């Protein structure tokens, strides 16, 4: 659906401008309603935690359809040199800032001790600061040439934590989605920093059930103290 | 195999991964070390069999010549000694102590009884014989004057804890390794499942039995807190 159409949509199924009483919201309001159902519902989707659905990131082809177009891949090899690390042996490396969850993250390593195991492809394995101490000398779930240890820190930074030289950082993650704005906002207003028009970058599919919960959010907004 | 591994795999089939842990690794060692002498006993002692080579352990030892009680002329001849107290070996092995060399040399390891008496036989009076006293000192005895110049043997046996003999472990070539972890654990992989099933059956009752929580001066192991 297009922007025109979830407007004209959801004028319909709030029945705006009939003769039973209703509900008539803004192109704002709506752009608002429909960007929070948006998000509500990729990351209830992303959890796991709609019953609806009761499946999680990719779990059926449902979902894979659903959240196909947020998943964005990122390289990165520049090393943020100074900051306070839990070892030795860690590296620091920048978030591309419009992540909202990793799914996928490995390193690549680079060190002549690694013999003909050179460039071998390591896992990323994000562990608890719990298990950290306890982890640095396990020879079966710390670093190795087949594991890395990544914890998160403030600044959107990733300290990677590893026997080997780590050159390059692979990752695959969740996007921020472009709301969903249905008019060219006035000065002064935005949606997630965004003024133009934006239409919604996910499959069609899931565009109706994005209506609906935007329909059911401004309902509750205009039906939360009668 | 290290300490390092048989200790992080019994962590691991306990899930002990969290450094608020009750059972740390220092519980993982103890326990591993008395399971594999319990192990080595019930296996070695029934009846004789081949022991392999990874049950044993060479200890270097550095000797000092001491008098058999003090400075007396009339108190007897002198032994030597080890510098350190020796661990006391399993009767399951081969023990042996050496001049550095395996190959060569005649250095017999005796029971503290025998020693008392050695050497009396005319042939035999060029032996050097070798024993535990309680004292927990390894005090060697022969008839040939010659052996007070000994400084260095080495010691190989199956050990009663690995611990103790492997911190007397002898120098390597590159180096000393100074910790325990990174030392190589004395048993056979085909005795290994068994200790680590033991040692995981030794915790697992006790991973998941209630504490004494509130500090409330009392007792609350009663009521399960």
């Amino acid at each position: 659906m297009t922007n025109k159409e979830f407007s004209d949509g959801f004028s319909t199924l709030l029945n705006s401008f009939g003769i039973t009483p209703n509900i008539t919201l803004d192109e704002y309001e709506k752009s608002t309603f429909l960007t929070n159902a948006q998000e509500q519902l990729i990351i209830d989707i992303y959890s796991g935690r709609n019953i609806i659905y009761g499946k999680s990131f990719e779990q059926t082809e449902e979902i894979r359809r659903y959240l196909s177009n947020l998943v964005e891949t990122y390289e990165t090899s520049t090393k943020v040199t100074g900051k306070l690390g839990l070892s030795k042996d860690s590296v620091f490396f920048e978030i591309p800032q419009d992540t909202w969850f990793i799914t996928y993250e490995v390193a690549f390593l680079k060190d002549s001790r690694l013999g003909c195991l050179d460039g071998i492809e390591a896992s990323v394995v994000p562990l608890p600061q719990d298990d950290l101490y306890r982890a640095k000398d396990n020879p079966f779930r710390g670093p190795s040439k087949d594991r890395v240890l990544r914890l998160d820190i403030k600044s959107d930074l990733a300290e990677l934590i590893s026997k080997y030289n780590v050159d390059k950082y692979l990752m695959r993650y969740i996007s921020q989605p472009t709301p969903i704005i249905l008019v060219d906002l006035p000065d002064g207003l935005s949606i997630n920093g965004v003024s133009t028009e934006s239409e919604c970058e996910l499959n069609p599919v899931v565009h109706r059930a994005i209506l609906e919960r935007a329909v059911q959010l401004a309902i509750i907004s205009k039906t939360q103290l009668t | 195999m290290t300490y390092n591994e048989l200790i992080y795999m019994v962590l691991d089939e306990l899930k002990l991964s969290s450094d608020d842990s009750y059972y740390t690794p220092d519980h993982v060692i103890f326990l591993l070390v008395k399971y594999r002498s319990f192990l080595l006993k019930q296996r070695y002692s029934d009846i004789k069999k081949q022991i392999p080579d990874s049950d044993y352990q060479s200890i270097c030892l550095d000797l000092i010549e001491v008098p058999a009680i003090s400075g007396e002329p009339c108190e007897g001849s002198s032994y030597l000694r080890s510098k350190n107290k020796v661990p006391t070996t399993m009767m399951i092995g081969n023990p042996r102590v050496y001049p550095m060399d395996f190959y060569q040399g005649e250095i017999t390891y005796i029971s503290r009884d025998r020693m008392r008496y050695v050497g009396y036989n005319k042939f035999l009076r060029n032996i050097i014989y070798c024993s535990k006293a309680p004292d927990g000192y390894l005090y060697f005895k022969s008839w040939n004057p010659q052996f007070l110049h000994l400084e260095k043997v080495s010691f190989n046996a199956i050990f009663e804890d690995a611990k103790e003999a492997s911190e007397m472990a002898c120098p390597e070539e590159n180096g000393t390794i100074c910790k325990l972890e990174d030392k190589e654990f004395p048993i056979e992989d085909a005795l290994v499942p068994p200790l680590i099933e033991l040692v995981v059956k030794e915790l697992r009752g006790p991973e998941y039995s209630p504490k004494d929580e509130d500090n409330n001066a009392k007792d609350d192991l009663p009521d399960a807190r």
